């Protein structure tokens, strides 16, 4: 099936 | 307790987890959340890496950990997504990508996962837009930019095409350098101008995550056999394929495990699909010598345990990097020799291959350097097709004389008699002839009739557009059709007095520099048409406006449906030529188009996918079909549609060495296949590490 992506959270601020 | 510590741990995981250090990433996100226990961010960034490891029910729990913590955390939603989509639950998949959306409707890797189900459910518009909504809020998207130029092949739009394949070398020449999982697929690569280096390279990294997921079982070396004792001298034969049902790859080989010699061999087949019912599942279930269902052992651990204590000597990898796939099994090496064959046209750039099952004309000795593996040559091809089995009611025909060959055309098991119960019926050098009389009127009045069979002396007469209405199973190719089927050209809207070029193909295996190969032929050949398949429909009004763009009218590209598989078969005798496509050569409709007695013009490539059509032409004998470059290609094409005496003379060479050759013939095949198994087995067993069988 289609590959997807992880999204890698750095958190912020 | 310190969200900040806990924090720096985790920006230093994701920092690992670039770099590919997947074991640091995961110690380093265990202590994030040690040190802070609900951080949303380190129970989600560690659910990704442990679904890279194939740990999918582990990360799914840390997923619901993250959104449990943190209810609008988007991130943890399109990460959980991509997990279910793995686990093949699309349905949770899509609340989760549309859940990350409705929360960050700017969230360029939601809109892009979201596409990759609209990709996978066959909708290519809506996978465009979502991964084009993806690639204006993240211009820099690599994943969404791959997928789409994808997209775009499938429906053959050429927008800026060669702007599109700069980008896509530089993005994989980018991933390859920085160490990255290049975002072409190993498969999707075959139709892009790739040096032979980055197609190897792609391939490799694909077989390298196959270790992500094998090394978290912490399994030792297998222990393989040194001789055929335990065995009583048979060499025991593994075929693993998620292909054993109603699959091309069925329609090609469901014939070899029963063939296979049972005083040398004893075959095991591994199925990596359910039974999905058909008669393909039931004849490889009762003519291999042992029949395992490993979709029921969904551990790469336990299923390779299973092929190791079955004491295969040869696994062959009937995937490669195609859907259902379990390569895990291979990368595990339960068996001393591992062998790529058939199922994939193409390396596997994989420590875990040893041998590609191929042959002289399709990987000859100069190109070795495109493959990981070691060549092993079958004699003729390493094509095989079980058309003569599935088919052989278009063994011979018969047309009516309304002399052309292929405007209007009888088969049938019992056509022989049918003409015999006939007073009238001519021979010409050997093809009968029904002339113009009362049963010809009869079965065209069927065809303009839209009529479904007729009765003719006792024989069943069937319209060939209505083989499921008759029976179902002789649609598929499951069965042998017990009637006599009429096939012709005014069915399909093809034109009585001229020339037709047919290419039966998907539409994906086209570009821009193959469709201008076929306006020069239609353009040197007066009223000649080009028949083409909605393969998928959404491709024709691209084909139809660049081939207008081209000086090529709408009414000189002829498109039909996708038809049930004997139908598309049949078909195929109504052609006069079969125009292969270059870039990507038709493999199993090669041989469908020969098995008609069709002639195929081709020029072979340098890569496998690129060389099958001329391999087919060299086995079956008609070497004048071969193009050497795209003057010679479209001088053929254009030779066999202008002097009608040439056609007909390469058509009787078709039409007679389908038989007489070794294409079509399986009991020879699987007996060449015997002899180049045991020159492995030969070799193992000297304490040999594979090398080229030339
Ligand atoms: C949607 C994603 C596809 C994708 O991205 N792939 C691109 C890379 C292509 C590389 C070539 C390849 O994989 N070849 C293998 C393939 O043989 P094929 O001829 O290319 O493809 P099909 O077998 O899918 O051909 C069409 C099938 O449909 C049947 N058909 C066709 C027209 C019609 O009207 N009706 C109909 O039934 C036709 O008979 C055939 O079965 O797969 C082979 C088998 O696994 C491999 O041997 C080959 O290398
Ligand atoms: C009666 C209508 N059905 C058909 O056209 C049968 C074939 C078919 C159905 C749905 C799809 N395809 B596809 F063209 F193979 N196809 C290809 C080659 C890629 C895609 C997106 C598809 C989608």
């Amino acid at each position: 099936e289609t590959g997807t992506t992880n999204t890698a959270t750095t958190a912020t601020s | 307790a310190c969200p900040t510590h806990a924090d720096s741990l985790n920006n230093l995981a994701n920092i690992k987890r670039e770099q590919g250090n997947i074991e640091e990433a995961v110690r380093l996100y265990r202590k994030a959340l040690e040190v802070f226990p609900e951080f949303a961010a380190a129970h989600s960034n560690l659910a990704s890496v442990l679904q890279q490891q194939g740990k999918l029910q582990e990360a799914l729990m840390h997923y619901k950990e993250a959104i449990r913590i943190s209810p609008t955390f988007a991130d943890a939603y399109s990460n959980m997504g991509n997990t279910l989509k793995e686990m093949q639950d699309v349905q949770g998949a899509l609340q989760c990508y549309t859940r990350a959306i409705q929360i960050n409707p700017a969230f360029a890797d939601a809109h892009s996962n979201l596409a990759s189900i609209h990709k996978d459910s066959g909708n290519i518009p809506e996978a465009i837009a979502s991964y084009r909504t993806a690639l204006k809020l993240k211009p820099d998207f690599p994943d969404a930019y791959c997928n789409l130029a994808h997209c775009l092949q499938i429906v053959c739009d050429w927008t800026d095409y060669d702007e599109r394949m700069k980008k896509l070398v530089s993005i994989v020449a980018d991933q390859l350098e920085k160490n990255r999982l290049p975002s072409v697929h190993p498969h999707h690569s075959m139709l892009y101008p790739l040096s032979h280096g980055f197609r190897k390279a792609i391939a490799e990294r694909h077989g390298n995550l196959c270790l992500d997921k094998i090394n978290v079982l912490h399994k030792p070396p297998y222990e393989h056999p040194k001789d055929l004792k335990l065995s009583d001298g048979r060499l025991r034969v593994g075929y693993v394929s998620s292909d054993f049902g109603n699959h091309p790859t069925s329609h090609l080989m469901q014939s070899i495990p029963g063939m296979h010699n049972p005083d040398k061999f004893e075959v095991f087949c591994y199925a990596l699909s359910p039974d999905d019912g058909t008669n393909f599942r039931v004849k490889v279930m009762a003519e291999a010598n042992h029949f395992i269902d490993l979709s029921q052992i969904p551990c790469n651990g336990k299923a390779a345990d299973r092929i190791h204590q079955d004491g295969i000597h040869i696994l062959v990898n009937m995937n490669g990097y195609t859907k259902g796939a379990r390569n895990e099994l291979f990368a595990l090496r339960p068996a001393p020799i591992q062998a790529m064959w058939l199922g994939y046209p193409g390396t596997s750039g994989a420590l875990f291959m040893d041998y590609i099952i191929t042959d002289q004309e399709t990987s000859p000795a100069e190109v070795a350097e495109q493959y990981s593996e070691k060549l092993a040559y079958m004699p003729h091809t390493f094509f095989i097709g079980d058309h003569a089995n599935m088919f052989p009611h278009l063994k011979k025909k018969a047309v009516i004389d309304f002399i052309y060959d292929n405007r209007i055309v009888l088969n049938g098991i019992d056509l022989k008699a049918f003409l015999d119960s006939l007073p009238d019926v001519k021979i010409v050098k050997n093809m009968p002839v029904i002339p113009m009389n009362t049963i010809a009127e009869a079965v065209i009045e069927m065809i303009n009739r839209g009529q479904i069979q007729i009765t003719i002396n006792g024989f069943s007469i069937s319209n060939g557009l209505a083989t499921t209405q008759i029976n179902n199973k002789a649609a598929t190719g499951e069965e042998v059709p017990r009637t006599i089927i009429v096939t012709t050209r005014s069915q399909y809207g093809l034109p009585e007095d001229a020339i037709v070029y047919c290419n039966f193909n998907q539409l994906y295996k086209i570009d821009p520099s193959t469709l201008q190969m076929w306006a020069n032929i239609l353009k040197r050949v007066p009223n000649s048409v080009l028949w083409l398949l909605r393969f998928p429909a959404v491709g024709e009004p691209n084909i139809q406006q660049y081939a207008q763009n081209m000086g090529l009218p709408q009414n000189r590209i002829i498109f039909s449906p996708v038809a049930p598989k004997e139908e598309h078969v049949r078909r195929g005798q109504l052609a006069d030529v079969c125009l292969d496509t270059p870039l990507c050569n038709g493999h199993t409709t090669g041989m469908d188009v020969l098995w008609a007695g069709t002639p195929m013009v081709t020029m072979p490539g340098e890569t496998l996918a690129s060389r099958v059509a001329a391999s087919q032409l060299t086995c079956l004998g008609c070497l004048e079909l071969i193009a050497k470059n795209r003057q010679e290609y479209e001088d053929i094409a254009v030779k066999l549609g202008t002097d009608l005496e040439y056609l007909k003379k390469v058509r009787g060479k078709v039409w007679k060495q389908r038989i007489s050759s070794p294409l079509f013939n399986t009991k020879q095949y699987t007996m060449e296949l015997e002899r180049l198994y045991l020159q492995m087995w030969e070799h193992y067993a000297a304490g040999n590490k594979p090398d080229h069988m030339i």
